[PDB]
This record gives C-alpha cells, sequence and structure tokens, in this order.
C-alpha cells in the first residue's frame, strides 16, 4: 500500500496536493498571492453574505427597510453589512491584480485555466450587480433599471428580452425577489468553477516572473507559500479594514440612502468603482446598441488575448517596449475609471471616446505588433 | 550604415536577462518546437543552460542580480538553440506541407 | 551482526581501478556464497 | 444616521494594534522559512 | 521491505573526541526517496516518544553480541585496545561494557534520544537522482512530533 | 535565560506549546481589551455617556 495517510486518503490527498506538497516555482513573487486572497474573500463573502441574508427581506416595501433594521438592531449587523459591502470592493480590487498579473506575465497561455478565469470574472461582475440592487436605494434601482433598459436595443427579440428579466414592464418586486435569488445562487457558482480554474492550473503548475521552465527549481507548497499568502492576507487586509472601520461610507454613493423611488431620477447614475471603466465605454458610442456591444466586448476582450501572444518570450519582463505599453493600459483604465465618474459633457465626452478607443486598440493591434517588432530586435 | 547593429544591441541591454546571466535562446518560451529543439541539444550544452535557468531562478527569487561583471555580452551572447530551432521548423513545414498535397 | 550492505539495478546488473585500491582481490580460493537472515549477502 | 459610530471607532483602534503586531509576526515567520532560500548558493561542477 | 523504501539503510553514531554525529544513511530509487526519508524520520520520533521496553531488551542483546563480535581475533581486539588507550585513557573491558548496557531501559533511551534528535537542526547530505526530497524546512519539521 | 527557559518549558514540546497559546490569549484578551478601552476613553475625556451619566442620575434625577 502506501505508507502515511495522507497521500492515501482520497480526501487528504487533494487536499495534499493542492496546500501541501504541490510542486510551486521558486520564485514566483507577491503578484501571486491575488489567487489564494480572491479564494478566501469568496468564502468571505459567502459567509457575511449569508449571516446578512438570514436578516434580508426580499420585498420593494421592505427590502430598504430589513437592510436598515439589521445595520440598526442585529448584533454587529452594522459590521456584517460593512464587511459584505466593502469586501465586494477586495474582491474586484484583488481581481484587477489577478488579470493584471496575468497579462504582464503571460499566464494566458494557460488557455483551459485562462478561459475559466474570464468566465468567473464574469459571474462575479453579475453576481455584484444584483447584490447592488438588494437595498433597494434610489442608486440600486436606477443602476438596474439604466443597465437592464440596455437589452431593448437589440431588434425584434429585445424588448421581449428586457420584460421578461424584468418580470413585468419596469424594475419592481418580480425583478428584486428573483435578484435575490440570483445573488444567493451564483457564489456557490463561482465557488465550483474556482475548484475548475484551479484544475487546469495544476495541470501545467503554476508560472513564473521569468517565464522559463522552473522546473529545475520547485519548492513545496507548504510552507513557502502557505506561509507568503497568509502575510499577504493580513498585508492586504489592514488597509480594507482600516477602510471599513474608519471611513465605511467612502466608496458608496450617498444616493443609496435615499429609498427608491421610481418617479425621480437621481442627477448622476453612476455605478461602483469597479464597473466605471466599464460605463465608461458603455457611453463612448451614442447608439445604444452600439454601446451594449462595446461594453459586451470591453470585458469579452480576454477570450482573445492569448491568441494575440506573437513574442517568442512568454513575459514581459525581458520586453521594455512591451512594458511601457502595459502601463499605458493600465493607465488607461485609470482615465476611463475617472470618466465613467463624471457626466456626459464636453471634455468628459471626447476624453472617453479616445480612451475606450486606445483601450481596445493597444490590446487588439498595438499589444500583438509591438510584441513581433521585438522579436526582430531579438533577432529572430 | 551600421543601424540595426545598433538597434539590436540597444535592445539586448534593454531587455536585461544578460544581468540574469542568460543567453537570449535561454528565455525562449518553450512550446512545441522549442522543446523538440531542446531534445536535439547536445549533453554539455543541456546541463550549461539547466544550470543558468536555475541560476536565474533563484536570483529572481532573491530579486538580485548577477555583478556587472558577470553579466553576457551582446556579442559573447551564444545563440547555441537557434540552429536547432530552425531545422525543427523547416522539418514540420515539409510535414504539413506534405499533408496537403 | 557485522558486514557491509549492498544494492544494485536489476534487468541489465548494477572501485577496482587502480594497483592497490584494486588489489587484494585476484582469486586466492575458488569462490564461496554466503547469504544471511540479517546480514548482506557476501561472496568470495 | 449611524448610532454604532462609537463602537466603530473603538473597533478600529483594537484592529489596528492587532493588524500591526500580527503583520509584524508573520513576516517574522515568513522571512524566517524562506530564509533557507534566500541564503542558499549553488554550483555548477561537472567532471568537466 | 513492504513498501520497497530503499536497496539499504544503515544508522550510525559516529564519535570524535569533543563531537560526534549521531545519524542514518540510505540508498534508494528517484521516486522512492521522500516515502524512505518519511519513515526514517518517524522512527527518529518514535524513538524520542514511543520507545518499549521489549524493544530495548532485544537492542541490547544486539549490542552485546556486537560488541563481542568486534572481538573476533588479534586485530580487532589490538585495534579496540589501541583506540580505547586513545580515546577513554583506559581498556574497557566486554564485563564492564554489558554493566553500561545492562542499565539501559526505555525510558533512558526516550530521554537520551529526545536530547539529542528531538527538536534539532539537523545536517543533511544527498547525492545523486534528488527531486523527490525536497525542501531542508520539511525536513526539519520532521524532527518534531511522532 | 528567559529565551532558553520560555523554549524548553514552554516552546519546546507541543502539547505544551498549544497550552501557552491558549493560556496565554486569555491574558492578552483580559489585558489588550482594557488597555485599548482605556487608550479610547482617554482620547475623548467628557465626551462619552460614562462621563455625563453623573448629571442625570445615581445623584439627581
Ligand atoms: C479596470 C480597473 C481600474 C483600476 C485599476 C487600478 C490599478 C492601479 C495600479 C495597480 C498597482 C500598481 C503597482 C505598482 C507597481 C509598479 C512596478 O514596479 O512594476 C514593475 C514590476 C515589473 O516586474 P518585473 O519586470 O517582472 O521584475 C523583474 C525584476 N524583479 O511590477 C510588475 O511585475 C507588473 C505587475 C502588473 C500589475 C498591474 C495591475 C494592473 C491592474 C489592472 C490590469 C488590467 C488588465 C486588463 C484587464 C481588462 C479588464
Ligand atoms: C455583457 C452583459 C452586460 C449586462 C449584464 C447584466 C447581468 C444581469 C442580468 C439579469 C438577468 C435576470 C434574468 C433572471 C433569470 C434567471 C434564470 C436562471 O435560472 O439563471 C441561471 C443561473 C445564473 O446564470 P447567470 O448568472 O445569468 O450567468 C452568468 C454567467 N455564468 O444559472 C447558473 O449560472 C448556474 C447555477 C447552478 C450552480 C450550481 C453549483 C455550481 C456548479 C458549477 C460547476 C461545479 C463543478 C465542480
Ligand atoms: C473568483 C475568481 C478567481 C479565483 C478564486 C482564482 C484563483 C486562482 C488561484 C488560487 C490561482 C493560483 C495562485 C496564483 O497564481 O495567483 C490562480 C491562478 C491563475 N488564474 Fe485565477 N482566480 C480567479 C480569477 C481569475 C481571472 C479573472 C483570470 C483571468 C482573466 C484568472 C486566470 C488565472 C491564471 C492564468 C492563473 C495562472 C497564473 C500563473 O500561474 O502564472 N483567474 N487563480
Ligand atoms: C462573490 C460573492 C458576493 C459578492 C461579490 C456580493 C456583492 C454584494 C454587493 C455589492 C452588495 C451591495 C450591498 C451594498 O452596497 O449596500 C451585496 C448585498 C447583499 N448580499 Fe452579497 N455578495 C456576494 C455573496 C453573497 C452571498 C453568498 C449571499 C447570501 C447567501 C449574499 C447576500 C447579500 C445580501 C442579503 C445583501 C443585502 C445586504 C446589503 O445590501 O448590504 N451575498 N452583495
Ligand atoms: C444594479 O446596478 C448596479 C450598479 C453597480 O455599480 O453595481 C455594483 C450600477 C449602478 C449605477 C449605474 C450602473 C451600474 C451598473 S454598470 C455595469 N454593470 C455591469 C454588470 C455586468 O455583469 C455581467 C457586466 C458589466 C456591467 S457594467
Ligand atoms: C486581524 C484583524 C483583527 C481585528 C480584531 C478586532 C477585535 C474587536 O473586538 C471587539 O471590540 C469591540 C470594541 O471594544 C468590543 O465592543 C467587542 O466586544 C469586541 O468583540
Amino acid at each position: 500500500m502506501a505508507p502515511n495517510i495522507r497521500k492515501s486518503h482520497p480526501l487528504l490527498k487533494m487536499i495534499n496536493n493542492s496546500l501541501i506538497d504541490l510542486p510551486a516555482p521558486s520564485n514566483i513573487s507577491a503578484w501571486w498571492n491575488f489567487g489564494s486572497l480572491l479564494a478566501v474573500c469568496l468564502m468571505t463573502q459567502i459567509l457575511t453574505g449569508l449571516l446578512l441574508a438570514m436578516h434580508y427581506t426580499a420585498d420593494t416595501s421592505l427590502a430598504f427597510s430589513s437592510v436598515a433594521h439589521t445595520c440598526r438592531n442585529v448584533q454587529y449587523g452594522w459590521l456584517i453589512r460593512n464587511l459584505h459591502a466593502n469586501g465586494a470592493s477586495f474582491f474586484f480590487i484583488c481581481i484587477f491584480l489577478h488579470i493584471g498579473r496575468g497579462l504582464y506575465y503571460g499566464s494566458y497561455l494557460y488557455k483551459e485555466t485562462w478561459n475559466t478565469g474570464v468566465i468567473l470574472l464574469l459571474t462575479l461582475m453579475a453576481t455584484a450587480f444584483v447584490g447592488y440592487v438588494l437595498p433597494w436605494g434610489q442608486m440600486s434601482f436606477w443602476g438596474a433599471t439604466v443597465i437592464t433598459n440596455l437589452f431593448s436595443a437589440i431588434p425584434y427579440i429585445g424588448h421581449t428580452l428586457v420584460e421578461w428579466a424584468w418580470g413585468g414592464f419596469s424594475v419592481d418586486n418580480p425583478t428584486l425577489t428573483r435578484f435575490f435569488a440570483l445573488h444567493f445562487l451564483l457564489p456557490f457558482a463561482i465557488a465550483g468553477i474556482t475548484i475548475i480554474h484551479l484544475t487546469f492550473l495544476h495541470e501545467s503548475g503554476s508560472n513564473n516572473p521569468l517565464g522559463i521552465s522552473s522546473d529545475s527549481d520547485k519548492i513545496p507548497f507548504h510552507p513557502y507559500y502557505s506561509f507568503k499568502d497568509i502575510l499577504g492576507l493580513t498585508l492586504m487586509l489592514t488597509p480594507f479594514l482600516t477602510l471599513a472601520l474608519f471611513s465605511p461610507n467612502l466608496l458608496g454613493d450617498p444616493e443609496n440612502f435615499t429609498p427608491a423611488n421610481p418617479l425621480v431620477t437621481p442627477p448622476h447614475i453612476k455605478p461602483e468603482w469597479y464597473f466605471l471603466f466599464a460605463y465608461a465605454i458603455l457611453r463612448s458610442i451614442p447608439n445604444k446598441l452600439g454601446g451594449v456591444l462595446a461594453l459586451a466586448a470591453s470585458v469579452l476582450i480576454l477570450f482573445l488575448i492569448p491568441f494575440l501572444h506573437k513574442s517568442k518570450q512568454r513575459t514581459m519582463t525581458f520586453r521594455p517596449l512591451s512594458q511601457t505599453l502595459f502601463w499605458l493600459l493600465v493607465a488607461n483604465l485609470l482615465i476611463l475609471t475617472w470618466i465613467g465618474s463624471q457626466p456626459v459633457e464636453h471634455p468628459f465626452i471626447i476624453i472617453g471616446q479616445m480612451a475606450s478607443l486606445s483601450y481596445f486598440t493597444i490590446l487588439l493591434i498595438l499589444f500583438p505588433t509591438i510584441g513581433t517588432l521585438e522579436n526582430k530586435m531579438l533577432n529572430y | 550604415g551600421r543601424l540595426m547593429d545598433r538597434i539590436r544591441k540597444w535592445y539586448y541591454n534593454a531587455a536585461g536577462f544578460n544581468k540574469y546571466g542568460l543567453m537570449r535562446d535561454d528565455t525562449l518560451y518553450e512550446d512545441d518546437d522549442v522543446k523538440e529543439a531542446l531534445k536535439r541539444l547536445p549533453e554539455d550544452l543541456y546541463n550549461e543552460r539547466m544550470f543558468r535557468i536555475k541560476r536565474a531562478l533563484d536570483l529572481s527569487l532573491k530579486h538580485r542580480i548577477l555583478p556587472k561583471e558577470q553579466w553576457v555580452k551582446y556579442e559573447e551572447d551564444k545563440p547555441y538553440l537557434e540552429p536547432y530551432l530552425k531545422e525543427v521548423i523547416r522539418e514540420r513545414l515539409e510535414r504539413e506541407a506534405w499533408n496537403k498535397k | 551482526x557485522x558486514x557491509x550492505x549492498x544494492x544494485x539495478x536489476x534487468x541489465x546488473x548494477x572501485p577496482l581501478l587502480c594497483r592497490e585500491s584494486m588489489s587484494g582481490r585476484s582469486a586466492r580460493r575458488d569462490l564461496v556464497a554466503g547469504i544471511s537472515l540479517n546480514a548482506p549477502a557476501s561472496v568470495r | 444616521a449611524e448610532p454604532e459610530h462609537d463602537q466603530r471607532k473603538r473597533m478600529g483602534l483594537k484592529m489596528l494594534l492587532i493588524s500591526a503586531l500580527l503583520t509584524s509576526l508573520l513576516y517574522y515567520m515568513k522571512r524566517h522559512k524562506w530564509s533557507v532560500l534566500k541564503s542558499r548558493k549553488m554550483a555548477y561542477r561537472p567532471p568537466k | 521491505v513492504e513498501h520497497k523504501l530503499c536497496h539499504s539503510f544503515q544508522t550510525f553514531n559516529t564519535s570524535y573526541s569533543d563531537t560526534g554525529l549521531f545519524g542514518f544513511h540510505f540508498v534508494a530509487d528517484p521516486l522512492s526517496i521522500d516515502d524512505m526519508m518519511f519513515c526514517a524520520q518517524g522512527e527518529w520520533m518514535r524513538l524520542c516518544t514511543s520507545t518499549t521496553e521489549s524493544e530495548v531488551k532485544r537492542a541490547k542483546n544486539h549490542l552485546r553480541s556486537a560488541m563481542v563480535a568486534q572481538l573476533d581475533g588479534t586485530t580487532p581486539v589490538c585495534e579496540t585496545i589501541g583506540s580505547h588507550l586513545l580515546n577513554y585513557g583506559r581498556r574497557i573491558s566486554l564485563e564492564e561494557w554489558d554493566s553500561r548496557i545492562s542499565a539501559v531501559d526505555a525510558r533512558m533511551v526516550r530521554d537520551v534520544c529526545s536530547k539529542y534528535i528531538y527538536d534539532k537542526c539537523p545536517a543533511l547530505a544527498a547525492v545523486g537522482p534528488i527531486e523527490q526530497l525536497l525542501d531542508y524546512n520539511r525536513i526539519r519539521s520532521g524532527m518534531y512530533w511522532i | 535565560a528567559l529565551l532558553r527557559q520560555a523554549y524548553s518549558a514552554l516552546f519546546r514540546r507541543t502539547s505544551t506549546f498549544a497550552l501557552t497559546v491558549v493560556l496565554g490569549a486569555v491574558l492578552f484578551e483580559r489585558a489588550f481589551d482594557q488597555g485599548a478601552d482605556a487608550i479610547f476613553e482617554h482620547l475623548n475625556e467628557g465626551k462619552l455617556w460614562k462621563h455625563i451619566k453623573h448629571k442625570y442620575e445615581a445623584s439627581e434625577e
């Protein structure tokens, strides 16, 4: 048989082959920490969400009040709401750095791992989207209104597609109850796909900053990265606990303290910060249908990353041209985040149209081009 | 017109894998072609490549590099794998063409 | 209780190149063959 | 608007003190374990 | 034997004037190293923790038969004598060795082993195809708790 | 030597180690709380309800 019961036990085995004896590159950096962060953050959101859901009432006449009652009457309910709301932001911060890492270190060449990643992102966006409607504030209702009303731009099938999703003729109680059910359900899908996400990863193991074969120097996950991750956890968890316990209402619209009123449109209907870049791209195209496509394309473009790799080397570490072009894109996304938070007027309009134009240009054209141009400077 | 040599030598230094004591062909991403070409490498060159890579890996986890003295010069870089890789590709292109006709 | 152990790889089978560290071995008798319950197998 | 105002900041104090303590301790334990690799030296010695 | 862990393994207590080297050495196939090292370190902990009187009653009998076998001939007696003076300052008769050995019990073996082995940073020499055995930290953690 | 003795008496055996963690946490909590509450209350002198409490009860009503 097998000596110990750590390599034998079919339960303790994949516990062992994933978090104990799993071979990892000796030189992966802190940019490889955000994987385990997302994992813990997911388990954190699910737990804080469950605790909130045990006091929530999915009804347009009780939604706002039930959430308020949770903060005011439930023991540490103010905190659980605080952690869950800001934890959703910690999720997106970690996932944007998780993605940015892969784009920089050519991790997308793990296509199965990468594709399951994009799907995980898309499910996360949908999860945070429907969760925002639950407190049923002004920004909740009108955020749900503006976004879902876009689907009616689809020809023929469109206007029916919307009223079906609504369960009526506008966002109302039939929409809130199904969004709560959807918000309850989706995180468990994220949990499941994560297991698939990690499964495809363990096929090839982790990549490393240098982008070369790390078989010459592998170390066990425990204790090197078991300790490294926990460090990276408490390092990242301090600013957000500071955020959540000193400036809890810093990130969110104060408009969400005014109960949903379908007869008053908020002056500036902007999303949370992690949707701002996508919101800006949405409003770049004045056409309603084109805007929807441009919005969908802004995230679905990640599927085209592996097919746009033309460089003979995997990472960007030894690629100075691709490096600055990468940081242009990162700065590009900041400018988009900024534009999305601003009204649709000059000069914000033309700035947004250019920033969103360059966003696709860098990813579709310049990145595979500069990569090629680099290869010929390497004499290939 | 010694411009092309000016640009290549510039990029080689700007790349900075020579700081890790790596050859140009050390940083090659191992696709199906590179993998095959590597298996054709002589024992000595292969065992040497293995050390250079493991050294670069060890350096990378230290966040250190080699002393300026130990940096691979542009003119001293050995394209040890490139002749092998070209034949591997040439052979494959033949099969791909021969399987269409 | 004494004697040094060994082991080789089979299928093909699995310190003798000097004048002195190879010497002391050139067949004096013929060939004895030993095997033990708890001691390494020997040969002469 | 937020009656938890006082307790929230009281927690923020306890958090920051604990977090500062724990982050430091965990940093040592990480560096301690990784000291094996961080100091490690290697040589290439063939029968050349 | 049960798990085909190694071709051979030996335990040694090489003593010097002011120091020594208590440890073990084994020869194994590239893919049986980690399991072998695992079991070996386990038995080290078993020494410091679980050693029974039944075990040492055998071990003492083996060591008795060992020291006597050590003096089979003139050369091995001369070797003992030439070393006993050089290291102990005197000759230790088999009669005296037996007295020291016969006083050894399980409680003592546990203590002495816990003193030199338990939670000590060991010295490691590894030669050959040695991938399966890796990380000093893992080996170091195998030095405590059976 | 505190370091040497803290090792052999507490940190060496895994059983004695765990007991130290428990015993140490119980003492740490009792201390950290009272200290933190003290640091917070002084930083807000006369502001808390426990401070202005004497005006409306336990003496006059
Ligand atoms: C809930 C969401 C996610 C979870 C829980 C998750 C989890 C993980 C974990 C634990 C790792 C290993 C540690 C690491 O490499 O950082 C990893 C690696 C990876 N993930 Fe994710 N991830 C998520 C989202 C994504 C997304 C959005 C993408 C891409 C768009 C992605 C693509 C990858 C890739 C390519 C790797 C390999 C990185 C490498 O080894 O170089 N993942 N993921
Ligand atoms: C990845 C996982 C999750 C994400 C990203 C997420 C995100 C969000 C967001 C952004 C809100 C808006 C709260 C606000 O801004 O005021 C919210 C609210 C809520 N979520 Fe989640 N959530 C997740 C998991 C869960 C789960 C698993 C449950 C229940 C089982 C849940 C239940 C709730 C409830 C009841 C609310 C209403 C409380 C409130 O509005 O603060 N959540 N969620
Ligand atoms: C119910 O609306 C939720 C909003 C939000 O920011 O949620 C966190 C919101 C509020 C105001 C204005 C706009 C929004 C949403 S903008 C947006 N929402 C989404 C949702 C997605 O799920 C796949 C994908 C892309 C996008 S872009
Ligand atoms: C790594 C993060 C650690 C955070 C530790 C926070 C501990 C908060 O502890 C809390 O403090 C409150 C204020 O006195 C008390 O009212 C609560 O009873 C107590 O549970």
